[PDB]
């Protein structure tokens, strides 16, 4: 499991700092531009999300698919293949790993009409989530093409253009490409394709079982959240003024000190802003780096054979297998 | 090798013309300058905001002010800019990160396309690598990526393994293919037939546990001539 | 707010999205290349008089391989290629 991408979100500072107070405009506006990094970091931010799920999925240039007939050798891939039978055109696998992660997702909601409750109700604290650029069907287009192309054409699609070969020819060349003789697997074909299965399915009771493996994606979401939920929390600092409500201090004080009542007011939001866009784009850093990881494995595992150690499983690696995830990839060696 | 090179040659004038075209692709290496030039904009910037005090000047707010509040005035300013400074070197120091994880790639790819020749996969440019050639830029480094393509393919009828005595052939390093009536055996990556002899092919097993054998004839170039 | 901000009348239909209300541009069911990513594989661009058009992003032309159970493929030329990075 491989994070790739994460949420896209914009913040409105004078919205957020001072919500409906013309007097805080007027006041924030003699601070210049101390908006501008912020949104232009936070856009920078996206259009990277945005870039890297484009690198690590669009990587052919076809849209390669597989006959009606599913007999490959007698090997069975009906667990991975996507099936016309569903709205969404996901494998069995796919679905069970989309039931686990959506315990918290963004939503899935973004007409905001039927908010009569925490991301709208932080919609009015200035927290916002961009949709992604390609959606979840497309992204599994994307890997059911590449399943397809490495079923039938196996290598050779990622260097030019796609040929066919028999799926054992195929098993028995890359065989060969690992010092064993190709009718080791022409007389085991049988036990291989069985093994196959049984290995298949015991994936299935894997993912299916609680022992729920996917830490590494749920850790981002629970990231983003909790930041997320701490920054809203941080409104209700003083921040050594009397109190934390710009309504009631024109209303209660004078504008003498009202000033720089304000003022720290605004220092210590801005503060916590300039916060958390770091705490961003560290995050940000270091999931590009996971991206480029998975970047590096899916070119060196699914478009080819590896003969790096331990890169590509554990073993002798023969073949990968990509199912996309929420904000990740899932690879099977 | 005269295709080749001026196949070569062709690719090579094609890329100054993809250079010297109006769309520069040179986009990576003008976004950190640019990213650099408004950071340090902005900061310079940043001198003229009031912080809240009364006057932004440090003569005026002096001269105008009296010292028992201009402390604080000050140390409001000094405030705000050293936030501004701090800001300024954290985001130095995640740019100099990013810099330095392009650089390390940068490098690990020259190493291993340039002074050698690389089978992995989509790194030395996309298809089968040949060789690199590196660039000097400003900021930067240009690699010239030599790949080999293949083109015009051709279909054919094939075999996993031929049975000529009740035994069954495999290749050495090549594959079965058939234009027809005829049997042929040539290498993987380019169309060369050749007669499937026994020199082309080894022995192990017989005709019955093998999917797709198909009878044929296997040529022994040492008896028909050399019977002497 | 930003009352100047009238943007004419429905001249153009007003397009609703899962990113939001987009105004001023005109759907179409042809797909085309991304010119200017809106968001959820919804791209504008400017195109044929001359008008601003939104689609729905191409993932790319479609193939088939022609499989079967004796029939390889292998070619007769090649192409030397140079890419630049
Ligand atoms: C591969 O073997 C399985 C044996 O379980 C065949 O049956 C599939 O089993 C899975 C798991 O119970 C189901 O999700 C599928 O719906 C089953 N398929 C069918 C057609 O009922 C499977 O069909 C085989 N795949 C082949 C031969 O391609
Ligand atoms: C495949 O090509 C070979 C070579 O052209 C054909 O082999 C025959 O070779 C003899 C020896 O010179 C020629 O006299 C024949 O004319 C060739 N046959 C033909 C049909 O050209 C072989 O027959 C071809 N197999 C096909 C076309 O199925
Ligand atoms: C190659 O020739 C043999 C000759 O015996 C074929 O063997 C067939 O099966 C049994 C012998 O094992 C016998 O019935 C005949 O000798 C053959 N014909 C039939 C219809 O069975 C063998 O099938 C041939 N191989 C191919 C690929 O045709
Ligand atoms: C690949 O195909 C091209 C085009 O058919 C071949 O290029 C031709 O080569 C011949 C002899 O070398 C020249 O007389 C022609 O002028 C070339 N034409 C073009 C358009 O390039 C090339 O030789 C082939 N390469 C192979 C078969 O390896
Ligand atoms: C083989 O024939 C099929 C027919 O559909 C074609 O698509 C494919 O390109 C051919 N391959 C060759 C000529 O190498
Ligand atoms: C290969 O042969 C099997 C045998 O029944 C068949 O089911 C399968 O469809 C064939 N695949 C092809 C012709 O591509």
């Amino acid at each position: 499991i491989l994070p790739v991408s994460m949420t896209k979100t914009s913040v409105d500072c004078t919205m957020y700092i001072c919500g409906d107070s013309t007097e805080c405009s007027n006041l924030l506006l003699q601070y210049g531009s101390f908006c501008t990094q912020l949104k232009r970091a936070l856009t920078g931010i996206a259009v990277e999300q945005d870039k890297n799920t484009q690198e690590v999925f669009a990587q052919v240039k076809q849209i390669y698919k597989t006959p009606p007939i599913k007999y490959f050798g007698g090997f069975n891939f009906s667990q991975i293949l996507p099936d016309p039978s569903k709205p969404s055109k996901r494998s069995p696998i796919e679905d069970l790993l989309f039931n686990k992660v959506t315990l918290a997702d963004a939503g899935f909601i973004k007409q905001y009409g039927d908010c009569l409750d925490l991301i709208c109700a932080q919609k009015f604290k200035g927290l916002t989530v961009l949709p992604p650029l390609l959606t979840d069907e497309m992204i599994a287009q994307y890997t059911s093409a590449l399943l397809a192309g490495t079923i039938t054409s196996g290598w050779t699609f990622g260097a030019g253009p796609a040929l066919q070969i028999p799926f054992p020819m195929q098993m028995a060349y890359r065989f060969n490409g690992i010092g064993v003789t190709q009718n080791v697997l022409y007389e085991n074909q049988k036990l291989i394709a069985n093994q196959f299965n049984s290995a298949i399915g015991k994936i299935q009771d894997s993912l299916s079982s609680t022992p729920s493996a996917l830490g590494k994606l749920q850790d981002v979401v629970n990231h983003n959240a909790q930041a997320l939920n701490t920054l809203v929390k941080q409104l209700s600092s003083k921040f050594g003024a009397i109190s934390s409500v710009l309504n009631d201090i024109f209303s209660r004080l004078d504008p003498p000190e009202a000033e720089v009542q304000i003022d720290r007011l605004i220092t210590g939001r801005l503060q916590s802003l300039q916060t958390y866009v770091t705490q961003q784009l560290i995050r940000a850093a270091e999931i590009r780096a996971s991206a480029n990881l998975a970047a590096t494995k899916m070119s060196e595992c699914v478009l080819g054979q590896s003969k790096r150690v331990d890169f590509c499983g554990k073993g002798y690696h023969l073949m990968s297998f990509p199912q996309s995830a929420p904000h990740g990839v899932v690879f099977l060696h | 090798q005269k295709l080749i090179a001026n196949q070569f040659n062709s690719a090579i004038g094609k890329i100054q013309d993809s250079l010297s075209s109006t769309p520069s692709a040179l986009g990576k290496l003008q976004d950190v300058v640019n990213h650099n030039a408004q950071a340090l904009n902005t900061l310079v910037k940043q001198l003229s905001s009031k912080f809240g005090a009364i006057s932004s000047v440090l003569n005026d707010i002096f001269s105008r002010l009296d010292p028992p509040e201009a402390e604080v005035q000050i140390d409001r300013l000094i405030t705000g800019r050293l936030q501004s400074l701090q800001t300024y070197v954290t985001q130095q120091l995640i740019r100099a990160a990013e810099i330095r994880a392009s650089a390390n790639l940068a490098a690990t790819k020259m190493s291993e396309c340039v002074l050698g020749q690389s089978k992995r996969v989509d790194f030395c440019g996309k298809g089968y690598h040949l060789m690199s050639f590196p660039q000097s830029a400003p900021h930067g480094v240009v690699f010239l990526h030599v790949t080999y393509v293949p083109a015009q393919e051709k279909n054919f009828t094939t075999a996993p393994a031929i049975c000529h005595d009740g035994k069954a052939h495999f290749p050495r390093e090549g594959v079965f293919v058939s234009n027809g009536t005829h049997w042929f055996v040539t290498q993987r990556n380019f169309y060369e037939p050749q007669i499937i002899t026994t020199d082309n092919t080894f022995v192990s097993g017989n005709c019955d546990v093998v999917i797709g054998i198909v009878n044929n004839t296997v040529y022994d170039p040492l008896q028909p001539e050399l019977d002497s | 707010l930003t009352p100047t901000w009238r943007v004419y009348s429905t001249g153009s239909n007003v397009f609703q999205t899962r990113a939001g209300c987009l105004i001023g541009a005109e759907y179409v069911n042809n797909s085309y290349e991304c010119d200017i990513p809106i968001g959820a594989g919804i791209c504008a661009s400017y195109q044929t008089s001359q008008s601003i058009i939104a689609y729905t992003m191409s993932l790319g032309a479609e193939n088939s391989v022609a499989y079967s159970n004796n029939s390889i493929a292998i070619p007769t030329n090649f192409t030397i290629s140079v890419t630049t990075e």
